[PDB]
RNA sequence: GAUGGGGAAGCUCCGUUUCAAAGGCCUGAUUUUAUGCAGGCCACCAUCGAAAGGGAAUCCGGUUAAGAUUCCGGAACCUGG
RNA sequence: GCUUGUGACGGCCCGUGAAAAUCCACAGGAAGGAAUAGUUUUCAUGCCAGGUCGUACUGAUAACCGCAGCAGGUCUCCAAG
RNA sequence: UUGACAUUGUGAAGAGACAUAGUUUCUUUACUUAUUCAAUGAAGCGGAGCUGGAAUUCAUUUUCCACGUUCUAGCAUUCAAGGUCCCAUUCGGGGCUGAUCCGGGUU
């Protein structure tokens, strides 16, 4: 693999030559959603403190 | 006389464990800051077969909170714990199967496994294919906790001593007839050189306390004292009763 | 006033000044002369019948050469002791513990000429 | 403001690596360090005998400063000065013909352990400083009692090196004055009295007081709260 | 199987990362100059142990009394620079 | 068809059937870098270099071990109708 | 294996004798610095304080706990972004705070 043009060892995507794309799909989705929920977790218990 | 077999095993030559294929030593996390002021999460990236072990191991990786990098521990899989699962380790940690908690924090009745003897000895009690321990009570002043082991012996250890929620996997292993010589053959193949066993009664006197005679017979009492010296101790050492156990067992 | 700040919990041997040798007298009075000059490198020509045949046909010079000498040292010294240029040197230790260099000249030089210039034939 | 942003890092278990912090409390020192700290500690935890614990009671910085001030005037001859003196009598004395006395009478501090001791013993010393370091403490433990017995006023001082410097040694263990120029007698009898007040006088009393028996402050507090709660409910 | 060690009258026995102050890379600082200090790392702490295990890369043709995937011829490939 | 190679599967286990050197990838983004001309050697082409030791032959009813050119012993590949 | 002596020190309650002053000796139970055992690239110990708050006020606090993470098989590193101070404004770099205080007893 050290005698080979870099294109043979990759595909042109996020996390290219390293995870199976349906894997990338998954960890994008979960990334977005968990980062979002983080917002829904904060402001919600920001209300808890104010309504207690 | 010759050095009898049980003596030879101690100098550990052709005896020593068969070590080579074994996932590594099973252990709890070191008892750091996190685990004794709060809790810390990790994922079981893999549950797997240790060789010469009854119960499945559980590869469980954590973050290292003092350097950006992953640090993987090796757990004995309790039952029902599964890949992808989140695992919690700490004093202030919820109480579900698979988590590791100090015995001080689990209500009595709790069932736990791979428990520490002293706190922070990374597991040492009930680690075997099936076993567990029952927390049977606490004493807050001098924070001890009382538990029952698989032996039925009750023991009191410190409450900071951790142990993991649930029971060990591989349940019922000993319930299946080994069936033939080969199965035990392959059983001990990956344990140590202890099988097969010649009977001391089948040897000559040079070889064993029992050896010789023109009939096969132990010739003297086989309940042998504690104080008995090396090369004497073969048979029922320190035996306080002997014979078929009549009547119920179970520690009263 | 106050103390040091160490962010690491590990201690190490303080990197200390490594002073260099300034001998009060000398190693060996006189440095040794070159222990393997060209002349010591290449010992005799080889002139077995079958050796020669490589000189007519092959453009190759055959030298019983120093055991202590490698493919480089052989090339440089055939080069300098004989005016010629070398394509390639193969070597082999004889079954009598003497080393043989199949030395092959480049196509500018006619080995057979070069052979009975040094004077064997 | 700009297109800059506040992102404050959470460090509360479970999340974000800890930052670099100061761990000087937590470092694996070289054993020689451990041994020398543990040594000092062990020496305070035991119950040290009165004829040792009478040291530790050192002179104070004010008084001492006055003592080193006075003694400095009396340093012993220098490298140069002696060579310089010797030719002011090699030449001078031998020819002009003095009694080996075209040199003035020397007024210097006395030092060297065996030296000072005979001095004390002969009641010729008039003010003696004993060091407080001195590792074979035995070398010097008897010095208080001696002076006391010989009725020679004494003071335990900080600095076996500070004793050393004033006499051109690295270390000295003891400094002593026997002689003193009259123009200095004033300043000395002063010092003798303050000194005697803190040492020779208090000596008999120091003789009964075992030092040490001091807890580490983990355990010192552990009972400072236990003895605090148990009694006063 | 050395080493900091610990045993042993001693030949030597134990231990192999273990109660140890265990060591070296990247380029920067030089433009007195050759390499001092400046960062930041990295704590992995001997070595021996396989011509059947792992492993960078070559083939065909021709040639000798006796060598050849090693020479001759043609055509390749790997590694360093 | 035979021999061997190989794939997708299936059975078996209280047996679930090495390790390290080594090579690549990706996450990361410190950094360096263009318009009067920069960046680029994981694209092509081009130059120099590759040491040391072994290389013969027997491998057995005579080249090894059994006092020997001993009916014994001594690990393996290729395999026609 | 069992006893004695040595290693072996510090307190407190109770015994034990000049025959009901405390030198000494032992039973019990404290101490931690000797010895002992464990873990860790000796990382967060001990003590105080800020905030919350249950708590019930017998003058105001006498106290007790809390004092960043739990639907998810993602992501967490460049002495940290931010804030403020300095260099003399260059690119770069430094202090402090962000991350409270004290004791250096690694636990
Ligand atoms: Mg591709
Ligand atoms: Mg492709
Ligand atoms: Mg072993
Ligand atoms: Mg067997
Ligand atoms: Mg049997
Ligand atoms: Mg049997
Ligand atoms: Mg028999
Ligand atoms: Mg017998
Ligand atoms: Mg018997
Ligand atoms: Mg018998
Ligand atoms: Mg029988
Ligand atoms: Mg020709
Ligand atoms: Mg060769
Ligand atoms: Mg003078
Ligand atoms: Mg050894
Ligand atoms: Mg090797
Ligand atoms: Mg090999
Ligand atoms: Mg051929
Ligand atoms: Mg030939
Ligand atoms: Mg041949
Ligand atoms: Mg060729
Ligand atoms: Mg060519
Ligand atoms: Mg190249
Ligand atoms: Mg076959
Ligand atoms: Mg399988
Ligand atoms: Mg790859
Ligand atoms: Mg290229
Ligand atoms: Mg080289
Ligand atoms: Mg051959
Ligand atoms: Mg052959
Ligand atoms: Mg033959
Ligand atoms: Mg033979
Ligand atoms: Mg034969
Ligand atoms: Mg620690
Ligand atoms: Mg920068």
């Amino acid at each position: 693999y050290a005698t080979v043009s870099k294109t043979h060892k990759t595909v042109s995507r996020a996390y290219g030559g390293s995870r199976c794309a349906n894997c990338v799909k998954e960890r994008i989705i979960r990334a977005f959603l968990i980062e979002e929920q983080k917002i829904v977790k904060k402001v919600v218990k920001e209300q808890t403190e104010a309504a207690k | 006389g010759r050095v009898i077999r049980n003596q030879r095993k101690g100098a550990g030559s052709i005896f020593t464990s068969h070590t080579r294929l074994r996932q590594g030593a099973a252990k709890l996390r070191t008892l750091d800051y996190a685990e004794r002021h709060g809790y810390i999460r990790g994922i079981v990236k893999q549950i797997v077969h240790d060789s010469g072990r009854g119960a499945p191991l559980a590869k469980v990786v954590f973050r290292d909170p003092y350097k950006y990098r992953l640090r993987e521990e090796i757990f004995i899989a309790n039952e029902g714990v599964h890949t992808g699962q989140f695992i919690y380790a700490g004093k202030k940690a919820s109480l579900n199967v698979g988590n590791v908690l100090p015995l001080g924090s689990v209500p009595e009745g709790t069932i736990v496994s791979n428990v520490e003897e002293k706190p922070g000895d990374r597991g040492a009690l009930a680690r075997a294919s099936g076993n567990y321990v029952i927390i049977i009570g606490h004493n807050p002043d001098e924070n001890k906790t009382r538990v029952r082991l698989p032996s039925g012996a009750k023991k009191v250890i410190s409450s900071d001593a951790r142990g993991v929620i649930g029971v060990i996997a591989g349940g019922g292993r000993v319930d299946k007839p080994l069936l033939k010589a080969g199965r035990a053959f392959h059983k001990y193949r990956l344990k140590r050189n202890s099988w097969p066993k010649t009977r001391g009664v089948a040897m000559n006197p040079v070889d064993h306390p029992h050896g010789g005679g023109n009939h096969q017979h132990i010739g003297k009492a086989s309940t042998i004292s504690r104080g008995a010296v090396s090369g004497q101790k073969a048979g029922l050492i320190a035996a306080r009763r002997t014979g078929l156990l009549r009547g119920s067992q179970k520690t009263q | 006033k106050a103390l040091k700040v160490r962010t690491s919990a590990t201690f190490r041997l303080p990197k200390t000044l490594k002073l260099a040798r300034a001998p009060k007298y000398a190693s060996k009075a006189v440095p040794h002369y070159n222990r393997l000059d060209s002349y010591k490198v290449i010992e005799q020509p080889i002139t077995s019948e079958t050796a020669m045949k490589k000189v007519e046909d092959g453009n190759i010079l055959v030298f019983q050469v120093s055991m202590k000498a490698n493919k480089y040292q052989i090339k440089k010294a055939v080069k300098e002791l004989y005016e010629v240029d070398v394509l390639k040197v193969n070597t082999l230790v004889r079954p009598n513990g003497t080393k043989k260099a199949y030395v092959r000249l480049t196509a500018d030089y006619d080995a057979l000429d070069i052979a009975n210039r040094i004077g064997y034939i | 403001n700009p297109l800059t942003h506040s992102t404050p890092k959470n460090f509360g278990i479970g999340q974000a690596v800890q930052p670099k912090r100061n761990l000087s409390r937590y470092v694996k020192w070289p054993e020689y360090v451990r041994v020398q700290r543990q040594k000092k500690i062990l020496s305070i935890r035991l119950k040290v005998p009165p004829t040792i614990a009478q040291f530790q009671y050192t002179l104070d910085r004010n008084t001492a400063a006055e003592t080193f001030k006075l003694f400095n005037k009396y340093r012993p001859e220098t490298a140069a000065e002696k060579k310089e003196r010797l030719t002011k009598e090699a030449a001078a004395v031998a020819e002009g013909k003095s009694k080996q006395d075209a040199s003035p009478k020397p007024y210097a501090v006395k030092y060297g352990l065996n030296h000072v001791v005979a001095l004390i013993e002969n009641k010729k010393a008039k003010l003696v400083l004993i060091a407080n370091d001195v590792d074979p403490i035995e070398l010097v433990v008897f010095l208080p009692a001696l002076c006391k017995k010989m009725g020679v006023p004494y003071a335990i001082v900080k600095g076996k090196a500070r004793l050393g410097t004033l006499v051109n040694q690295k270390t000295s263990a003891v400094a002593a004055l026997t002689e003193v120029r009259a123009e200095d007698e004033a300043a000395l009898a002063k010092l003798v009295s303050t000194i005697d007040a803190n040492f020779a006088d208090k000596y008999d009393e120091v003789k009964k007081h075992w030092g040490g028996g001091i807890l580490g402050n983990k355990a010192q507090a552990k009972m400072d709260k236990r003895a605090k709660n148990s009694d006063s409910a």
